[PDB]
Order: C-alpha cells, then structure tokens, then sequence
C-alpha cells in the first residue's frame, strides 16, 4: 500500500527542534493509523539526506548527543549566514490540537475512500496554513541547522517510493523529461502574442504529462520542479476541487490562502481563468517506483520501458486533445470571424496537425536490492547511489544532446511537396509553395495578398466568404503573413488562450466539458504588442494628463471609454485599464502609423510632449552553472575558476576545490558538534591518512553520554572509520554529495524566487514571458532596465531594498513573515538585454538574445578577485546590445560571489554607478560630451597601472564636461584594472571596464531616438 | 484625498461612533459583493479597549484585532488621540484579498496611551454572542454601506465570514 | 514593579545619554556571560527613526526594532512621547533566551509618531561598518555593561553576532 505518505511525510512534524532537548514522536496522529518503523520509515530518515551519515551514524537517530538550547539556521550553500530559531514556537502546547483542528478544517468535505485528494490537497496548503501559525522555519536536525524542516519533510517522502518500490520486492527508476528545441519553438512569431503562447505551450504541455503522474502516484514523486509555489499545481489541485464541486465557501479556505502568497495580484486563474504566467521548466525529473497504477492497487512489473513509451504516449495525447479542442470550438464559432479560417484549415490539414510541434527526450535509470541492502540494512556505500544515479541520468542526458532532431524532421510532407498535393489558400504559389514568415522551415498553407486592395484582394479569392469577416481577418493576421499550419495554430491560439485549459487539467474533466464552459463565459484577453510596451511613458504622459492635453485626441477613441471588458495577463494592464484610457488601442495605427504621424507630431510639441520611444527592451536572465550546482559541483562556487572541463581530473584543483568546501562542511555544524569536524576533517594529508586521527579526539563525543543514556555500543571504532570514509570519498574527489533534500531544497528555492522576480517584473512596467527556475524573459520600456537588473540581480541571491508582494527579502534569505527561506545567492546569475525597435522581427530579437547570452557566457573572462588575489571569471555577466553597441558589465568581482554575510553590496555595483552617472547627465550637471570624450581619455587610462593616475584622469574627464564646476561623482577604485578578457570573436566588446559603462549608457540613451 | 479609517467590529455597541464621512468619495476598501466580507485588516500586537475604545499596544506576538476600512474621518475630534499615517498601501495585513488600492493610504485609528502602571494580561475574546451582529450588521453594514440588504439576498452569507473569520483581542478593563 | 529601559540600536550617533540607571538595581536583562549576547527583544509593527531615534509606530508585521531592555529611565525630561507600557514579563518575544523575567516590567520605550507629512515606506537596514559596532561597543557597552572588556578576552564572539543578529529596519525618510 501506499499513498499514506503523511507518516511518510510527517515523520516528525516542525515541532522537531521543540521536542528536541529541552525549548519547549512526541504526537503521533490523531486522524490516521499508527506510524509504523521497523525499518519503513528508517529508510525515509536515513536515505533522504546527509545529515544522518555526514554526523556520524546515530546522532541524528538519537537527537541528543551534541545539543544546545539555541538553534542556529544556515543556508544549504554557504553555511555562514545564520538565522536563529529562538523561542517563539508552534502554538502552545496547551492548544497543540487546536492547529489540528486547523489541520482538519477543509479535508472534511470530499469521501474518504481514496488517498490520492486527501494526501495531496493537504502537501500544497500545509506549508500555507503552518506559516499562518508563523512558526518561524525551524531546521531538521538541530546538529545542522543546513536544511530546513518542511524541506526534509517533503524530501523523506519524496524516495519513500523507492522505500516502497523495495517493499514490493524491488523496483526504482529515476526518469527525466526534456523538450528539445525550446529557444527554437519560441523564436516562432510575429507580435509577442504567439511569443508568450509558444511559451505558455511548452509549459502546459509539459504540465499535462505530470498530472497524470500525480494522479497515478500523487506529488512528491517529482522532483524538479518543486511542486510547492506551482502556480500551475495550484490552479491544477483547485479546480480539481471545484469540479469535486463545493461552495465558493468551502473553497474559499484555500482560496485567499494562495492569492496572497501566489498569485500576489489581484487578476489571477479566476479573472483570465488561467494562469497569467507561464513557469513550467521545459525540462523535468522523476524518482518513479516500480508500481502500476489501474484501479484498487499498485501492481508492478519489471521492464523499463514501461514509462519511456508511456510518456512519450501522454505527451502527444495532449497535443491531440489541444488540436480537437480547437477543431470544436472552432466549429462553435465559424459565425465569427477569422474562425471560418481555422475550421476551414484544420479541415484542410488534419493529418501535418497529427504531431505536435515540440518533441522529448525520456532516460529512467533504475534501481534494484542489489548493493543497496544486504538483508535489511544499509551497507558501506549505500548512500553512495541516489547521486550516482541521479549523475547516470544527466549523463545520458548530456550524451543524447549531442544530436538534434528539429520537430519538422517528422512531418510527412515528401509526398504532399513533390507533386501539389498540398494545400494553399489564397494565392496557388506560382513556385510550388511559400514558406510560413514566422518559421521560415515549413510550407504555409495561409498566403497573405501583400497588399493591394487588402480589402477585396482577398474578398477576391473566396478567403473572405463576404464584406464582413474581413475585420476579423485581418486583424489576427496582418497583410503579407504566410501560416504554416503550426503557426496559425498558434495565431488562433493567441486569439484567446483560453483553451489551453484543455492541456492544464491531464484530461481531468472532458474536451467537450472545457470548451463548452467557455463558450458559456465570453471576455476579451489581449496581449502587450511590441508596439504598447514601446509607448508605456506615452500613456503615462497622458494618464496624468488625462484631457488637459488632451483635446483633439479626445475622439480617436484612445482618450475615450474602455467599453466592455478588456482584461490582460499583464499586470500594468490591471492596474491602469480603469484610468480611463483604453490601452486596447493598436499604437501602429495613430502614431506609430505612418500617415497619421506627422499630425501628431505638430500636435504633442504644444502639448510639449515627446515623441514616444520606437524601443522596447527584450531581458532575459540565466542562472550560471546551474547544472553543475544541482549535480553537485563547486563551479556555481567558483564560476570562472574552474570551469566543467576541470573536472575529469579534479586532482589537480586540490587548492582550490579542497578549499571552499572545508569552509563550508566543517562550519555548517554548530555548538560542539562544529569541533567534532573542525578536527577530523583535514586528519588525511595532514595526518596517517586512515581511521585513526579520529580515534583519539572522537571521545568528546562520549563526553556527553550518561543523562538519560539511551545507546547500545559505545564501540565507535566504526563511526569514526565512516565518518572518515564519508569525508574521503567527498575530498579524495572533490565533489558534495547529493541528496534529494538538496534537490527539493534547491527547486523550491527556485520556486521562491520565481515569485520574487514575477514581483519585480511588473514593479517596473514590464511583461513576463517566461518566469522560470533559474530563468526568464520579459519586456520593459527601455527606461526601467537596469534599475530592474540591479534589484533582479540582487533579489536573486536574496537581498531587498524593498517588500515584493509580502516576502521579505533578507539578507541571504527570503523570509515569508516568518519563513526564513534560503536563497541562492552563491549562484550566479547572467542577464542578456537587447533593446529592439518595435518593428524588428522577433525571430531575430529572440534568436540574438539567447545566443548572445548563451556564447557570452561562455566566452567572456574577466579579471576578479579570488582568496584576495587576481583571477580571471568567466560568468555573472549582462551583456547589452543596441544594434551593433555591444557591452558588457560584470556583476560580482568577487569569487565565491558574496563569501561574507555583507558581501551583499558587492553585487551589480557596477550598475549603481551607471545609475548615479545617467542620473546626473541629464539633471543638467554634467554635459552630453560625457560619453564623446571618453574617446579622448580611454587609451590613457587602459594604459595605466596606477590607480591612482587613472583616479586623476577620470576625475578630469568628469571635470571638463561638468556644466557645473562643484558636481564631484567619483568612480571607486576597484573598478579601474578589472579587464574584459574576451577572445577571438567577430564581436567587438572593448577590453576595460570604464568603456562599458560608456557603452552601456550609450544604448541606453540611445535607445529614446 | 483618499481617506479612511480602519474600523474594528467587536462585539460592544461601542463602535457606532467613530465613523463621520461614511462615503469618502464613493468607495471603500472592505467591501460587500457576492461573497460576505472581504479586505479585513488584521492587526498584529494591537488589542481593543471597549470601555475608552482604542486600540492598546500590547506585545504577545499574536495579538490580533480584525475589523474593516471605510472612506472616512473618525469624528474629527481626534488627530491627538486618533493614529494619523500615510503608507503606500503595501505595508498591510489585508486578508480575503479581493479589491486592489491605488498604493497609497491616509488613516485614522483609534489608539490610546500605554499607561505602564497595571499587567494587561490580556483574554481571547473572539465574536460570539451573535445578537450584537444584528445591530452591528445595521449601525455599520446598513448605516455606511447603503447597499447591504438593498441588492442581495444571501445576507446570512456576511452574516457569517463575521462568524467565522472576524475575532479580536483585548485589554478588557 | 521594575522600571526599565529598551536602548533601541540603529547606526545613529545620537545613543549618547538616554540609559540615566547605570546599575540602579540588581539585574539587567540583556545579558552577556561568556557566550554572547542573549536576553534580546525584538518587538514587531516598529521601525526605527534615524532623525532623532526612536520606535516608529506602523502596521507593518515583517517591520521591527531589534533593541536591547535593561533598567532606566531616559533624563528626567519625559513622559511626553515614549511608549510607557507595562507588560506582565510574559509576552516578551526574546531571542537566545536563557532564563525568565519577575513576571511584570515596565518598559520605557523610545516612541514618536507617524508624523504623516510624507509617503513611509519600509526600509530593511543592517549593522555595518565595523568602525560603526566600535563606536557604540565603547559609546553604550563600557556603560551598562560593565562585565565585558575584562571577562572576555573574546571580544569577537560579543563583536560577531551584532553584525549577525543585531538588525532593525530604518524608513530612508
Ligand atoms: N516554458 C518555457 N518558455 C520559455 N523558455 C523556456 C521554457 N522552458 C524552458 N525554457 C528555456 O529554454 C531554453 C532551452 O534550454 P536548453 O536546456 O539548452 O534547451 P534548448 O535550448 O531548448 N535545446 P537543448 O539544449 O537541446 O535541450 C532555456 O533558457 C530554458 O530555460
Ligand atoms: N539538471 C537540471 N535539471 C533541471 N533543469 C536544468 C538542469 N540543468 C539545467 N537546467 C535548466 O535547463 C537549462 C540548462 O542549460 P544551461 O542553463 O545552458 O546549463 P547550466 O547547467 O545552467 N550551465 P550554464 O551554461 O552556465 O548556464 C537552463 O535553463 C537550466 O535552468
Ligand atoms: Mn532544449
Ligand atoms: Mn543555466
Ligand atoms: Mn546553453
Ligand atoms: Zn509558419
């Protein structure tokens, strides 16, 4: 049996450290059986983290043989920024059941005859209502305050099912998906409406696949990503309960319960009925038992294929359900408009729409008895394989990236291209066919007339069935466009994206259901276009002058009545669509149209308004070395020092990875327990390199044994050896050991994040495309970028200046109230920008960012500071580029990037100081000339050594274009030397960091012409 | 501007004072729609003092008052005995999220001086005795917002979010 | 009862002479015996204010002052403004604690007002600037606390956990 996790989970609960000597299982259960260890739930302690082998073999069983009254609280990372538990503790013992009575107020209303609602309904809102009672985030095992409670909590139960998988008699597999060409799929489009929908289509198909996984066997078997700030798991499991079907009042327990920890707006998966912000990873993995889900039990059998096909089966059952879904309601709605088009298509093509635009890899290693037990205990080198395998795994990952199979490569179109067997609407093509303008790599079946008589040029072939669908038409479809039919998929798509219900659910209700639902609810949703995001100041110039200049414009409807209902996944769209102008205006047709411009360019100068800004601003980010972190590497310690290559032989890094990892492992103790290790761990080199340096300083263990003596043997002749052989396998190579507590740890982490920057976003007035894990991708008016990257950055590692939505942004966590969460700063974090004119291809705009960001990563060293001395970096970058202005300006300067508990300054300083001189030169203090005399000074200054020299000489070229004489805004020191070593490339990046931060504020001013 | 003033309910006829303007402009935060009361404000370290009602700084971490906003100025006998404070709207402990603010606030609480002379040992007082909610219910939900038992039927509904949801604490001498 | 005295803890230069009981009576409760600094009170909805310092009373619940409580009374030249509480020693949220109170203190608190002419926006700050932590371990320490600087020889560990633990939020207004 399974499913009874809760034990499984709640091994113990966040009372651990409050039953754990003295501060005040100790509460089994009240509303299930009793918790059963023989060595059931044993496993799910001893297996699930290191914390019970890196601390000898029995304290953690014990939980007193090291204590101390106070609780420390350290990052799983870098184990030097504290937080402390103190007194306050989950609500009084007195009224202990109370909080169960809390526990037990919404798992009351459904039947109680399966576990598959009421052992997952619970995992998403037990994290919720606990911080209700605000219990401040206790760590797990007090001896190493590294991970957090909840944290090992979810992670015990997370390879419970490979304990079960054992208990059957044996099975396991770890199985990964990832879908192959994303930053390509994305590439595809024309207004940002198909941008965020292909986006938003690789996160729902990829979310459809897993709910069936969470049905079969119920969360916590995935692994990554965490399904704990799942925006798409909450409106999943909510309306999985609405559909169970209870009133808005039952529901309304869980409800506000998210909205004011997710979804931290006010329009939400009830508004635009879906979640307004796509944050699927396109890559996922799964620690699946052996058992077999199909009615009344779990039965299993042996193979492996029994999941590589399976799931390829379920991804590309979603597809079809999306394809049919748009077959019905385009059949519902022909009435319309532009949906005779799609009818007429998808009828005319059934067969191309018969495989999905995406495709998968799947690799699921596996796990036996074998080696992992000998009778019914764990052996040396038993917790010596979840890393092992989770590193199969990503190999065979990483071996199989070496090919790539584009999605087309499995259209059958030999045939339907060879003869005209294919069908063209439209113009026949006088050459055989056209090619889709969005893809470039497909025929289009949709052939545009360019224009010439747009209105009846196609009302003259029959597209338009008459004078009045023709407003429709070209609306979702501008003149001259040709759609394979991938893409009009996708411009159908972004005419409502409603529909992708149809792939949130994992077939949960009907199609038929869904798209019937939807047609009983009818609201507009739009999506920023290029050209709105370029014009946001130009509303907001005319949002605080409404009318008072405003008066001609007040009958072009733009300064009129928003009129029926128009809302958006953009949040600037909720919070000014009521201030009266209707941002559902199209901006290419008053001014960013050509023949109604010059009017309106003799119109704003007496109002003396500007012309508005032809930029947006296309910024995606990217977590440096993030791979090597999750498979346990220290390059996210030292990126740019080490890179992956120096890790065949890792021996010879023994100064460095040796280094960095002490610091950390032999201070992530505490109290006493910090000395047991603070002395054994160099006794290898340093002392007769085998389990006899311990020996003689293990006993200020035993000097705390007889109080309440518990143990058996008091023999260590074989938990000093373990602990040594521990340390030796981890320092012979220098690598960590993995756990699933790190994984779950560091993607929740992620998810915490994820909801940070979906926070900063749209404080500035952006427009997320894609918020992910260690990623993302927006758009923001060419004003509001770098102050964003010099918060994004530091919020990243955990730093604010400000509160988000509620969470509290600490210094190296990120506390929700009382949840002190840990952060990732130790991990870097590379941002990419390019400011695009609004009448640039996307394709280009999104193919030059990400290789940008994607070959500068991997391309650009730059001079940094490690242990004191000079290195040479090589990631934490944020690279520029106006049209062929490229810059570049670096992030931390420091390796580890923030070693110190107030390091947390050191990050994107460089950025301050760009922000303090933009500020100044247009305030009228220093001239224009600032950044075309630089030109004048920057071979003297890269040709100086002597900082102090160069001080002088920027102190002049700040001088001789000060408009002023008394303005003093001086560049620290540490930012003279530092050398952008990039290296044979066709890009033109200049070699000295000064000349970046002109280039940077180069484009940027240049980005308002 | 946009003025307010953070009302509690307890279970004390008390509480039909300190509430002049009743409109502001024509909205309020804490509103009625469909679904009961939502936009409560939950105080944190706060307690009510009924007889002299204020809110008393107390320190029990878990010390909470919840009550409503609505557009007003107490009396205006107050601004030395009344909490005068200007947040941009973000600051707040605003549960049964429904509505959104402009980002900015100008308040009027009722508070008192701390008086370090007796224990304020104070008592969980929640909202029971239901008969005080029926004049509670017409003094505030039918005196200030003219729409409740105007436009819905399901008063019962609002009749118990105050049940469920809406408690208090106390000094309670 | 046994009157007290909360020093709030910013970077300020102005924490001059606000403590007037040096030693007055028998026990302090902020407390360092060999092992650092315990007996700490941080008392929530409260920032600081920089502009001659003190307990800024707001709303806010991930706001706070992280202030030290000893016995005194501030100069004879007050019960104008600070927060004069009296709290039965039991609701003290105190961090590393090691043992209990006489049951009832009273607190004298550093507490201005809102003084609501301007937007107040939460700033989250901390401790800094060794320079700044040695200015106040000789300008308030030496003062109350007589058992350092001849006790330890650890003067880190008492220096450390300032720069670890010793936070506060400012307002930057
Ligand atoms: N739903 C999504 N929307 C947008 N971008 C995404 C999404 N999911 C993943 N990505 C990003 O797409 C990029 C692809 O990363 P990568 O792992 O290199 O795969 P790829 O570039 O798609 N092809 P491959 O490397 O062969 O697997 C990364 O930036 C991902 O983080
Ligand atoms: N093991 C993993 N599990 C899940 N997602 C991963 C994993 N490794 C990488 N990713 C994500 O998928 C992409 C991996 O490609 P990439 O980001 O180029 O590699 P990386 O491991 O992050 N090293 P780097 O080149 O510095 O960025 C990124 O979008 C990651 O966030
Ligand atoms: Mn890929
Ligand atoms: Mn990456
Ligand atoms: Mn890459
Ligand atoms: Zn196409």
């Amino acid at each position: 049996f399974l499913d009874y996790k809760i034990i499984a989970l709640l091994h113990d609960p966040p009372n651990k450290a409050w039953v754990i000597t003295g501060r005040a299982a100790k509460y089994i259960i009240n509303q299930l059986f009793g918790k059963n260890y023989s060595e059931k739930v044993d496993n799910a302690d001893k297996l699930a983290s290191s914390i019970d082998r890196y601390l000898g073999s029995i304290v953690y069983k014990e939980r007193s043989l090291f204590e101390n009254r106070s609780i420390f609280l350290k990052n799983i990372l870098l184990s030097n920024i504290q937080r402390d538990i103190g007194n306050l503790f989950p609500k009084d013992k007195s009224k202990l059941d109370n909080l169960i009575l809390e526990y037990k107020k919404l798992l009351n209303v459904i039947n109680k005859t399966n576990l598959i609602l009421k052992y997952q309904l619970f995992y998403l809102i037990y994290e919720l209502v606990w911080i209700d009672s605000k219990y401040e985030n206790t760590p797990s095992d007090t001896r190493n305050p590294t991970h957090t409670i909840f944290d090992h909590l979810y992670a015990t139960a997370a390879m419970m099912n490979w304990i079960l998988s054992l208990e059957k008699e044996a099975k396991g597999y770890l199985l990964g998906i990832d879908t192959i060409g994303v930053a390509d799929f994305i590439s595809k489009g024309r207004k940002t409406r198909d941008l965020w929908i292909s986006s938003y289509l690789v996160s729902a198909l990829l979310w459809y696949v897993i709910t069936w996984f969470i049905e079969e066997y119920g969360p916590d078997v995935i692994l990554f990503p965490s399904l704990r700030f799942n925006q798409f798991y909450a409106f999943y499991l909510l309306e999985k309960l609405r559909k169970e079907g209870v009133s808005e009042d039952v529901i309304d327990e869980i409800k506000e319960l998210i909205t004011k920890y997710i979804f931290n707006g006010d329009d939400l998966f009830e508004n635009l009925k879906i979640p307004p912000y796509p944050i699927i990873p396109g890559r996922i993995t799964l620690i699946l038992p052996g058992l077999i889900r199909e009615g009344e039990e779990y039965k299993k059998v042996q193979d492996d294929n029994c999941f590589i096909s399976k799931v390829k089966e379920r991804y590309n059952e979603g597809w079809r359900k999306l394809i049919e879904g748009l077959r019905c309601y385009s059949e519902r709605k022909r009435e319309d408009g532009f949906w005779n088009l799609v009818c007429r298509v998808l009828k005319l093509t059934e067969d191309l729409l018969q495989t999905t635009p995406l495709n998968i890899r799947v690799k699921q290693v596996s796990v036996t008895e074998d080696e992992i037990f000998n009778n019914n205990k764990l052996r040396s080198d038993s917790w010596k394989i979840y890393d092992n395998k989770y590193r199969q795994l990503v190999s065979e990952f990483k071996k199989s990236k070496l090919v790539k199979v584009t999605p087309e490569s499995r259209l059958k179109l030999f045939e339907l291209t060879k003869f005209d067997k294919l069908p063209q609407i439209g113009e026949k093509s006088k050459r055989g066919y056209e090619f889709c303008t969005s893809c470039g790599v497909l025929p289009a079946v949709v052939i545009m007339p360019k224009e010439d008589e747009l209105e009846k040029k196609l009302i003259d072939l029959g597209i338009a069935r008459d004078e009045k669908d023709v407003r429709s038409i070209k609306n979702m479809i501008s003149p001259g466009e040709r759609l394979c039919p991938w893409c009009l998929v996708k411009r159908a798509l972004g005419a409502e994206p409603r529909l992708m219900r149809i792939l949130l659910l994992g077939d949960l209700y009907s199609v038929e259901k869904i798209v019937n639902e939807i047609v009983s609810r009818d609201v507009k949703i739009e999506i920023p276009s290029t050209s709105d995001i370029a014009s946001i100041k130009t509303f907001e110039e005319m949002i605080e002058k409404k009318n008072e200049i405003c008066e001609d414009l007040k009958e072009e409807e733009v300064c009129e009545k928003p009129s029926e209902s128009v809302l958006s996944m953009w949040q600037w769209f909720n919070k000014n669509y009521y201030n009266g102008i209707n941002l559902t205006i199209d901006p290419e047709e008053y001014w960013f149209s050509e023949k109604r411009r010059r009017y309106y360019f003799s119109v704003f100068r007496r109002h003396r308004i500007t012309f508005p800004s032809p930029y947006y601003a296309l910024v995606r980010a990217d977590s440096d070395y993030l791979g090597d972190l999750l498979e346990g590497k220290l390059t996210p310690y030292l990126a740019g020092i080490i890179d992956s290559g120096d890790y065949a032989n890792i021996s010879e890094k023994k100064e460095e990875v040796n280094k960095l990892l002490e610091e950390y492992l032999v201070n992530a103790g505490s109290g006493s327990i910090v000395d047991y290790v603070k002395t054994v761990l160099k006794c290898i080199r340093e002392n007769l390199n085998k389990c006899s340096c311990a020996e003689k300083i293990y006993s200020n263990e035993v000097a705390k044994v007889m109080f309440r003596v518990n143990v058996e043997k008091a023999n260590v002749e074989e938990e000093v050896k373990n602990s040594l052989e521990y340390f030796e396998t981890i320092l012979n190579e220098g690598r960590i050991i993995v756990t699933p507590a790190w994984h779950v740890s560091i993607s929740s982490a992620l998810n915490r994040g994820l909801l940070v920057e979906l926070e900063l976003v749209n404080k500035h007035k952006g427009f997320v495309i894609y918020a992910g894990g260690d990623d993302l991708l927006a758009m923001l008016p060419v004003d509001e970028v770098l102050d964003f990257i010099k918060e994004s950055r530091r919020a990243f590692a955990g730093f604010g200046t400000e509160k988000l939505g509620n969470m509290c942004l600490e210094n190296g966590f990120v506390r929700i109230n009382n949840a002190y969460y840990p952060s990732l700063p130790i991990v870097g974090r590379s941002y990419s920008v390019i400011i695009a004119h609004y009448a640039d291809p996307l394709f280009f705009v999104i193919n030059d960012s990400y290789n940008l960001l994607e070959e500068g990563k991997e391309i650009i060293r730059y001079r940094v500071m490690y242990n004191g001395e000079y290195k040479d970096a090589k990631k934490d970058v944020a690279i520029f580029r106006y049209q062929g202005l490229t810059s570049v300006i670096p992030l931390s300067l420091k390796r580890p990037i923030v070693s110190s508990v107030s390091d947390f300054n050191e990050i994107a300083s460089i950025i301050d100081v760009i922000l303090e001189l933009k500020k100044r030169i247009d305030e009228g203090r220093i001239s224009v000339s600032l950044l075309y005399d630089y030109e004048k000074y920057k071979h003297l200054i890269v040709a100086s050594d002597e900082k102090y020299l160069t001080e002088f000489l920027v102190k002049d070229w700040i001088k001789r274009n000060s408009l002023r004489k008394h303005v003093e805004f001086t560049i620290d020191e540490k930012l003279y030397g530092v050398r952008l070593t990039i290296e044979n490339y066709p890009i033109k990046i200049p070699n000295d960091l000064i000349s970046n931060i002109v280039y940077t504020l180069r484009i940027i001013y240049g980005g308002e012409k | 501007s946009t003025q307010r003033e953070y009302v509690f309910i307890p279970i004390t006829n008390s509480i039909t004072i300190d509430v002049k303007i009743t409109i502001g402009g024509s909205d309020h935060i804490t509103n009625i729609d469909e679904r009961g009361i939502h936009n409560v404000l939950v105080i944190t370290g706060y307690a009510v003092d009924e007889k002299n009602g204020r809110l008393v700084p107390t320190l029990d971490p878990c010390d909470y008052v919840k009550g409503i906003l609505v557009a007003g100025t107490p009396q205006q006998a107050q601004s030395n005995d009344f909490l005068t404070l200007k947040l941009p709207a973000n600051k707040l402990y605003l549960i049964r999220k429904k509505g959104n603010i402009s980002d900015d606030l100008k308040i009027y609480i009722p508070y008192s001086s701390p008086d370090a002379r007796n224990s304020m040992k104070t008592k969980p007082v929640s909202i029971s005795d239901d008969t005080i909610v029926n004049n509670i219910i017409k003094e505030v939900f039918d005196k200030i917002y003219n729409i409740t038992q105007k436009e819905k039927v399901k008063i019962e509904k609002v009749k118990e979010d105050i049940k469920e949801l809406f408690s208090y604490y106390a000094l309670e001498q």
